[PDB]
């Protein structure tokens, strides 16, 4: 199609920015994030052993057998750990988007054969899309935690006589802590798996069809 | 699905149909149309030639096997050339051995055998070309058609190729008069018949028509672009 | 789909198995050829000694006849077969026409053999590309290249095998009438070109020369050491 | 999808996977070893068949004599091995009939390797799933050791091992082998050492190995198989030496 | 809505539904990969031209031979697989010399084209000979020569069909080059005009700027034999344009 | 699976399922044949079923004469049966030509069976879906009964059956040999007919069965007439 | 199920289905019948006229495979013509070697074995033709044989092949051919063919008849047109 | 996968799996036992018959190739006979060429070469049978096995067929090199006695012996006498 010089410049600018950003990300940002998440899971807060340390008071007046509930705070430990985790999961989703776009722009013209390189590109795309779905699952469950805990404490205050709702609130907090530590572990693992697969197959990823043939034609 | 039973000629279908042979019979429909008709004293072949481009010459659709036999092809030119070589060698062998022109019926029988052998065996494809064979022998004028299936017929008139049903119906409704016609009347009838097959925009020309005539006194002759003008001029117009 | 048989064409008319054999050639060790005014030099990299292996058994450069030699990049066994067949054809041509083979004749024969193996299924293409060098009767230097497909082309200078793209870019830059002026300059050019893609200089290159009316000479490792030293010093 | 079938299709990236799969087969085979020395060349192999009810009727299960001046040891499929050895003997005797001189070692290896390449290239037949070592003396190049693979590619080695734990054998030989300093006795000791290292059995049985040596005596090559007493003495000497090296520490 | 099953294209000797025999059609598609070649037939002669498509400067330009001599009277220009082109050129040459041997005369361009076409037809494998390539010949040839009928230009394709053509273009830009041929060509044009027009069209289609190196040009005239324009003659004409 | 559908390939259990399917092909015919040996005679009986009245009853037969003193009964595909019969006749005549004496029944069975082996080992052809049972008199060994099967097994027998009711028939015959007293010619024929009639439940009439016999007194194989068959049948019913 | 793809294969239940699929081929064909009587054998074919353009006396399904025998075919006409060439070759070879006209039973056996060769091998398909053979010799008598695509061969007092086989067979069954003579049998053959012909599905047919017998001095020949017209008029009259 | 069906295709990990399947076909075959005594070698196998109707004299599982060689099989009966005819023919060719009885080692080499010849071509299947080839040459006994693969081995004693592993263990427990054949036949029938799943009788087994005299199939009366113990 006819392209203006400005149009060609804009497209080439996007292309070069994407290529250089992908190189910078995988070579520099990924190792940094791997060690950062590693030390973070090594942090003592993520390695809490006695879960009753995590459970926080719910000041619901227990009903005496025959007045009102004060402000019920969120679990400070869990919300602080969430404040740590949320930047990481959103960052990983952003970087996986970047990798997807980089590989897709590297996909060559459709052709009948020599499709092994594009097959490699498709396989690594399958993997990066898989981790993308996984991090989206992380992103929705973090909101599910807040909504579920709020509903639970509302139920406990409404029906004081039921203690199972109180046990449920504590259980939601504990399950949330377990999910969060598994989450940071998975985030580090996803960064590392991206690095490994891309580094291993970079030659076919960047140059799928390969070097020019002797041209029998 | 039934994608199976279509792969090779050697596979019968669950309803007793060899689909590759039928797919070969589709090949004749692809080619430009041809018409053949006979009188008591003559046999005629007429063809519609096609050109790849304006600059390119029109293809050869009528081929002479012998003085007493000639053919016109619809379908693959490769198979046409091969079968024509086989027929020419058979006629030459008959003239060398017996010093008589080969009977046209016997020649089409030989063509049928040679064509049949591919259909039954794995390997070579069916000959995906349909030929109209026209010749004069002691018995009289004859016209035959051969399908990509080795079956062959004897015809008062016949048309093969794309859009040939129109020519066939014209021939059938006008057939009775053909037998007593002059050669000019007969070639004119055949020309109108192939004119039925053409698109409405297209019309017969000196270029795209070839005519092949054989008779008791006339050896097989292909009247080319310049020579078809006597026969074409008589025709009036499209209806 | 269309890459499993040599005979079948693809949509858009690509025969892909021959392309795969041409790709197989790229795996092989590098080889380089250059035409000097009075010399043709053929240089090939050496993979590694392995310290328990005898170097004499492995030789990429070979002499088809007194006036023709080849080097190959690709499947070693296939190269051995092709070399033997070309040698017997050389002696048979001398037998038939009482004259020595021309370089274009022998490269035509080798190409025809490779073509014969491509055309028919039930046989795989020879996974080799070759660099044939010789001096014709007039004495002009000749360099030809062949590939699994069966096309042959004369080259002023060329490379085959791994790193062929890089070294040929270097050679497109470096090559000129000035460099071909001296035989030592031709040898130094090919040595520098192989140095462009090789782990170490003297140890990992095996080089040979053909002069106007002399047999093939594989340069001694000491001579190659002297030439790389001269090349190294000038930088 | 699948570019590994029919041995005649170059896969993308240009690899013949049938021959590679055949090369995989030799790794399962019993380890065979060959060492080159100044005075002689030896072949040593591990008799993988250690079933109690087997008879040692033959000259050797693994070692074969191809000619007066050379021998071979085989690792891979035994049937293809038998075929290849028969072809080798016929090739050598054909050369002797034509030229009335013994077949050169490299020429015989090259001929069989040409056969093995041919089986790769043409469609119907499988590649020979065999790798075998050749040892011989020729007037042109003296004592020589050669290795071949299913691909039809051969090379000359001072010392090499094929079969199971070949990498460990080669690693041990690399450090131990002294270029230009070996004698047949030292090479035999090295062979016992590397075989003991590679073979899973803690003690080399002296019925679980077969050793053969090729030497030139009185202007005629002699290919001899060390008898059970000789190899028993060798393993006893190696055990004593290794224990004394252990005892010092 | 996409139906891409094909499942019949693979393997010659298979008539697909509608009886199209797609391997040959794919072979006819194959010549579009080749360099563009162009032929013009005139009363003064027939000219042939082709773009060499030099990959690298180091490659010798003379070695690329996309126009060749079957005999003095006939020359050929080819686009498509160089190897099977060489095969068909060899067949043409041996058939011309066999005709000279047997009948002491020179073949017509139509007869030579038919001779090579018969070889091209053998992909069908009707013959039992082993030495015939199963695949169709992935090349198109342009046969130009002066015969008893004067200058003649014949086109040959992978199918083995052949036709006379006043002007034809084969190769990658045959589509569009043929339209340019159709507009420019008139039967009366002299060979000088034909050479200039063919080089104009080749300049249009060729990606690289036209130069004496990257084209090959030839002409066979009634008085002359097959002739290739040298570097100097090519320089003169490409300057004249 | 795919381990079937080609005779060459072995199953992972090494069974060659295709030949086992050829064994089923015998039972697909719906006919049974029985052979029982005697002290001085051997007999073969088999069902004769005429699907249409129009069929000439004389032409339809499963009893064939390989040579003057050997007779066979074929069970399975009619065409494969006739082909194997022709091959057996050729083998017998060729044996006589080469070696100067009539082929033994065992050697004829061995030749036919090893041919069936070459069929079950080579790829392109299929095992003939038929079973043969040969009866003859050998001077040294007396009467003989032998059977070929599609696999190449050719074992000799005291008595046997083939077809759909083979298991029932061999169960019946096994009891009769176990209570062995003797078999004269009449008792041999009666045992065969009773076995076939009992397993089928037919209660035959003379047209429904065809019997062939060999005897040391008259070594030539003969196919008994309907009258002789009815004579034997009436004797069975009377007692 | 890949069992039906090839004739080398067997079904798991012991059936070679390609042969049955080929047997289904003949049922596509228009009917043909042959009846044997004391004097000789009469053949008849319902040759459908596909187009007015086609010449009469074309697409003949009645062939003369030797002077004393004739052949009537149903199924693929190409395969049938080829089988007729094979039968003619067999008859000529028999005459050349053994010095006399081939017995019909032997000829049927040889062509049947040739047919049966094809069911075995994978490379080549079964024939798509079922054909009847008939001859009269003073020694052998009147003989009628039918060969299926399998290579099964049998002798029939009356026989039918093609689309309307079953109806034709019952009509033939109620005939008592054994006592009758050929000049009546031609009329009854015409009657049966006219009965089984379906006017709605099949536009028109031209009855094609032949016989062999003593009346010919043992030569198969096409019916004289007067006798054809008489039989056809009788068939139209009886049809009502 | 595709490796399973093809015979000229090395599977990944380098296995010719169709041959392994042929060996599985051998394993299903009836038990056969071979024991090499000092003065002889005994070959034994079960000849279990489906019914009394079978005539035992008609066919034999133990066959002589030559005067001094005989063999027994476990696997496919037809394949056994193809190769027994070929073995007899090879031995006679040796006698024509050299005018000496063929050595047992040479015969097993040749028949194994035949068996290997069959495996290479795709159009054919391997022989689904293995053999125990026994002989007496140069005043020495011999026992050999030849598998479908085309390989051969020399066994002091071994078993093939059903329960061959258990039979081999029983043999190595019971085997002594000093055994005379009078004892070795007893050991062989015991080795088979492990695996019949029926009451063995003179008919149900077939056994043969080789010695300085040559190979012979000892009669039903002889095997009855030996079975009496």
């Amino acid at each position: 199609v006819r392209l203006s010089g400005e149009a060609r410049k804009q497209v080439e600018v996007f292309r070069q920015n994407l290529f250089q950003e992908a190189e910078e990300f995988l070579y520099r940002f990924l190792p940094q994030k791997i060690i950062y998440l590693n030390q973070l899971l090594q942090e003592d807060s993520l390695n809490v052993a006695d879960l009753t340390s995590l459970r926080a008071p719910l000041d619901i007046p227990i009903p005496d057998p025959p007045h009102k509930c004060g402000f019920l705070p969120g679990n400070e430990k869990v919300l602080s750990l969430l404040a740590l985790v949320k930047p990481e999961v959103w960052t990983l989703k952003e970087k996986c988007i970047l990798v997807i776009t980089w590989i897709q722009h590297l996909i060559p013209k459709i052709e009948d054969g020599n499709d092994f390189g594009v097959a490699i590109q498709e396989k690594v795309l399958e993997r990066v899309n898989a981790v993308k779905t996984k991090v989206e699952a992380f992103q929705t469950t973090i909101s599910k935690y807040f909504s579920e805990r709020g509903d639970a404490v509302a139920k406990a205050s409404k029906e004081t006589h039921v203690m199972d709702y109180r046990a449920l609130v504590h259980e939601r907090d504990e399950a949330a802590y377990g999910e969060l530590r598994a989450m940071v572990l998975d985030l580090r693992a996803f960064y590392a798996e991206l690095y490994h697969i891309i580094s291993s197959n970079l030659e076919k990823i960047v140059n799928p069809k390969g070097e020019e043939k002797p041209s029998m034609y | 699905f039934r994608n199976q039973y279509d792969n090779d000629v050697t596979v019968w279908s669950p309803q007793g149909r060899i689909h590759q042979i039928e797919y070969a019979m589709e090949a004749v429909k692809q080619g430009s149309a041809t018409v053949g008709l006979k009188s008591k004293t003559h046999a005629v072949l007429v063809a519609l030639k096609r050109a790849q481009s304006e600059l390119a010459a029109h293809q050869k659709k009528i081929l002479h096997v012998d003085n007493h036999i000639g053919i016109s092809i619809a379908g693959l030119t490769a198979d046409a050339r091969l079968l024509c070589n086989f027929m020419r060698q058979e006629c030459l062998d008959s003239r060398f051995v017996f010093d008589r022109p080969l009977p046209v019926s016997r020649l089409v029988s030989l063509i049928g055998s040679k064509t049949q052998i591919p259909t039954q065996r794995y390997g070579r494809r069916p000959y995906g070309v349909g030929l109209l064979i026209a010749g004069y022998d002691d018995m009289g004028p004859h016209i035959f058609q051969t399908c990509p299936s080795a079956n062959y017929f004897d015809c008062r008139a016949m048309s093969i190729g794309a859009r040939s049903q129109s020519a066939r119906t014209y021939l059938e409704r006008h057939m009775s008069e053909f037998m007593e016609c002059n050669l000019n009347e007969l070639v004119k009838h055949g020309l109108r018949a192939l004119r039925e097959t053409l698109p409405a925009e297209q019309d017969l020309t000196t270029k795209n028509v070839s005519i092949g005539i054989v008779g008791k006194d006339l050896e097989f002759t292909i009247y080319d672009d310049d020579d078809v003008s006597p026969f074409l001029e008589g025709l009036e117009e499209r209806p | 789909s269309y890459d499993r048989a040599i005979t079948v064409f693809s949509p858009d008319g690509h025969l892909f198995q021959v392309e795969y054999a041409q790709e197989a050639v790229k795996k092989g060790s590098t080889a380089v050829g250059v035409r000097g005014r009075d010399i043709v030099v053929l240089g090939v990299e050496k993979k590694s000694v392995a310290k328990l292996q005898d170097e004499r058994t492995v030789r990429k450069i070979c002499a088809l006849d007194d006036n023709v030699c080849m080097a190959f990049a690709g499947l070693t066994a296939d190269a051995r077969i092709v070399i033997n067949r070309a040698r017997v054809e050389c002696q048979s041509h001398r037998l038939t026409v009482e004259d020595p083979v021309t370089v274009e004749y022998i490269t035509r024969y080798i190409a025809s053999l490779k073509q014969r193996y491509t055309q028919s299924n039930g046989r795989r293409p020879f996974g080799i590309s070759a660099l044939i060098v010789g001096f014709d009767f007039d004495g002009t230097p000749r360099l030809y290249q062949t590939d699994p497909s069966g096309t042959y082309h004369a080259w002023k200078a060329n490379a085959i095998g791994r790193g062929a793209k890089s070294v040929r870019e270097f050679l497109e830059k470096n090559y000129t009438d000035e460099a071909i002026e001296t035989d030592d300059l031709t040898i130094k050019l090919v040595i520098k070109a192989l140095l462009e893609v090789v782990q170490s200089g003297g140890k990992n290159i095996e080089l040979a020369v053909m002069r106007r009316d002399q047999s093939l000479k594989i340069l001694n490792p000491e001579e190659i050491e002297k030439y790389v030293a001269e090349i190294e010093k000038e930088k | 999808r699948r570019y590994d079938s029919r041995t005649t299709i170059f896969s993308p990236e240009g690899r013949l996977y049938q021959v590679e799969y055949a090369m995989e087969a030799i790794g399962h085979a019993g380890t065979c070893l060959g060492i080159l020395a100044n005075d002689g060349v030896l072949l040593a192999a591990e008799r993988r068949n250690i079933h109690k009810l087997l008879d040692e009727v033959f000259f050797s299960e693994k070692i074969y004599k191809l000619n007066e001046d050379m021998a071979c040891s085989v690792a891979g499929i035994t049937s293809d091995a038998n075929v290849l050895t028969n072809e080798l003997r016929l090739i050598a005797q054909r050369y002797l009939l034509q030229y009335q001189e013994p077949i050169p070692c490299e020429q015989l290896v090259t001929a069989l390797c040409d056969i093995k390449q041919a089986y790769t290239q043409f469609g119907g037949k499988r590649p020979f799933g065999v790798s075998l070592l050749y040892i011989g003396w020729d007037k042109h190049y003296g004592f020589q050791l050669y290795q071949s693979d299913p691909s039809g590619n051969y090379g000359g080695w001072k010392a090499t091992c094929i079969g199971n734990n070949s990498a460990a054998a080669v690693s041990m030989l690399k450090q131990d082998y002294k270029e230009g300093e070996m004698t047949l006795k030292s090479a035999l000791a090295l062979a016992i050492k590397v075989l003991n290292k590679t073979m899973d059995v803690s003690k080399l049985s002296a019925e679980k190995v077969e050793i053969a040596t090729l030497t030139r005596e009185n202007g005629k090559t002699v290919i001899r198989v060390l008898k059970q007493k000789e190899v028993e003495q060798l393993i006893k000497k190696h055990e004593e030496e290794e224990a004394k090296a252990e005892r010092e520490k | 809505m996409f139906l891409t099953r094909s499942e019949y294209d693979r393997g010659v000797n298979t008539f697909s539904p509608e009886g199209r025999l797609f391997q040959v059609e794919y072979a006819i598609e194959a010549i579009k990969l080749g360099s563009t070649a162009i032929g013009i037939q005139t009363s003064e002669g027939v000219c042939l031209a082709v773009e060499k498509r030099i990959t690298s400067p180091l490659m010798e330009p003379s070695s690329i031979e996309k126009i060749v001599e079957i005999d003095a009277h006939i020359g050929c220009a080819m686009s498509g697989l160089i190897a099977d082109a060489k095969t068909l050129i060899d067949k043409a040459r041996v058939e011309t010399q066999n005709h000279w041997f047997t009948y002491n005369e020179t073949m017509t361009v139509e007869s030579v084209t038919q001779a090579v076409s018969n070889l091209a037809l053998q992909f069908g494998e009707e013959d039992a000979d082993p030495g015939a390539m199963s695949r169709p010949f992935g090349v198109a040839l342009l046969f130009g020569g002066v015969d008893e009928k004067g200058p003649q230009l014949f086109h040959m394709d992978p199918s083995g069909t052949f036709v006379q053509c006043d002007a034809r273009a084969i190769g990658s830009a045959s589509e569009g080059a043929q339209s340019s041929l159709q507009e420019v060509y008139h039967k009366s044009m002299t060979l000088k005009e034909a050479i200039k027009s063919s080089l104009i069209i080749l300049k249009q289609v060729m990606e690289e700027k036209l130069n004496a190196t990257n084209i090959e040009l030839a002409t066979v005239q009634p008085g002359q034999n097959f002739h290739m324009f040298t570097k100097e003659e090519l320089e003169e004409v490409i300057k004249d344009i | 699976a795919g381990f079937d559908r080609h005779i060459t390939i072995f199953s992972p259990e090494g069974r060659l399922y295709q030949v086992e399917y050829a064994f089923k092909a015998i039972n697909q015919g719906g006919l049974t044949s029985v052979a029982v040996r005697g002290k001085d005679c051997a007999v073969i009986v088999t069902q004769k079923k005429v699907p249409d009245k129009l069929l000439d009853s004389s032409t339809v037969t499963h009893l064939f004469k390989i040579t003057e003193n050997i007779g066979c009964v074929m069970t399975g595909m009619t065409a494969d049966s006739r082909s194997q019969v022709q091959r057996a006749r050729y083998e017998a005549a060729n044996w006589k030509y080469k070696y100067g004496y009539e082929i033994p029944v065992d050697m004829l069975c061995k030749r036919i069976a090893d041919i069936s082996q070459v069929y079950t080992q080579n790829a392109e052809m299929r095992p003939l879906g038929c079973c043969m049972i040969l009866i003859g008199i050998d001077e040294e060994q007396g009467p003989q009964v032998y059977k070929c099967d599609p696999a190449g097994y050719y074992c000799g027998f005291k008595a046997t059956a083939a077809g759909v009711k083979q298991t029932e028939s061999t169960s019946f015959l096994e009891k009769k040999v176990k209570k062995k007293f003797d078999w004269t010619f009449e008792q041999t024929v009666e045992t065969a007919i009773t076995c076939l009639s009992t397993v089928l439940s037919i209660d035959f009439k003379p047209s429904e069965i065809e019997v062939g016999v060999v005897t040391v007194e008259n070594p030539k194989f003969r196919i008994l007439t309907e009258a002789e068959i009815d004579a034997h049948l009436v004797a069975l019913a009377e007692r | 199920t890949g069992y039906d793809l090839s004739a080398s294969t067997f079904s798991p239940d012991g059936r070679v289905f390609q042969v049955e699929y080929a047997m289904k081929a003949v049922e596509n064909s228009s009917t043909a019948i042959g009846i044997r009587c004391k004097d000789g054998v009469v053949f008849g074919v319902e040759k459908l006229v596909l187009s007015k353009l086609y010449e009469e006396g074309s697409n003949k399904r009645l062939f003369n495979v030797d002077r004393h025998v004739g052949m009537a075919v149903a199924g693929l006409l190409a395969d049938a013509r080829s089988l007729a060439d094979i039968a003619r070759e067999e008859a000529s070879n028999f005459r050349s070697n053994f010095g006399y006209n081939i017995p019909l039973k032997h000829l049927a056996d040889r062509v049947a074995m040739y047919v049966h060769a094809y069911t075995l091998y994978s490379a080549v398909r079964p024939f798509g033709c079922s054909f009847m053979l008939g001859s009269y010799s003073v020694n052998d008598g009147a003989q009628l044989y039918m060969i299926d695509p399998s290579g099964v061969s049998y002798g029939y007092w009356g026989c039918a092949i093609g689309k309307a086989r079953q109806a034709a067979k019952t009509e033939i069954e109620k005939l008592q051919m054994k006592e009758m003579t050929c000049r009546d049998i031609v009329k009854e053959v015409a009657k049966i063919i006219y009965i089984v012909h379906d006017e709605v599905k099949d536009k028109a047919f031209e009855l094609e008849l032949s016989w062999v017998g003593e009346l010919t001095n043992g030569r198969h020949e096409i019916v004289p047109k007067d006798i054809r017209e008489e039989a056809e008029k009788y068939a139209k009259e009886s049809l009502k | 996968r595709g490796y399973s069906f093809s015979l000229t295709t090395f599977s990944p990990s380098g296995k010719l799996v169709q041959i392994e399947y042929a060996l599985a076909a051998v394993a299903g075959g009836a038990p056969s036992v071979g024991i090499k005594a000092a003065n002889g070698v005994v070959l034994a196998t079960e000849k279990k018959q489906k019914s009394i109707l079978y005539d035992e004299r008609s066919v034999h599982k133990v066959e002589p190739i030559t005067k001094h060689i005989g063999l027994v099989y476990s696997g496919m009966g037809p394949d056994y006979r193809v190769l027994v005819h070929r073995a007899r023919k090879l031995a006679q060719q040796y006698y024509l060429v050299y005018q000496e009885p063929i050595p047992t080692a040479q015969l097993v080499q040749r028949v194994a070469s035949v068996m290997q010849e069959y495996t290479q071509s795709g159009g054919v299947r391997p022989f689904g049978v293995s053999l125990l080839i026994c002989g007496w040459n140069e005043g020495r006994p011999y026992l050999f096995q030849s598998d479908p693969s085309g390989a051969y081995f020399a066994w002091k004693a071994t078993a093939m067929g059903k329960n061959y592993v258990n039979g081999k263990t029983f043999l190595e427990k019971r085997y002594n090199e000093d055994l005379e054949l009078e004892d070795a036949i007893h050991t062989a029938i015991l080795t088979l006695k492990e695996s019949f799943e029926g009451q063995m009788t003179e008919d149900n087994i077939e056994v043969g012996i080789c010695n300085e005299a040559g190979f012979r199939r000892l009669t039903p009366t002889e095997v009855k006498d030996y079975l009496a113990a």
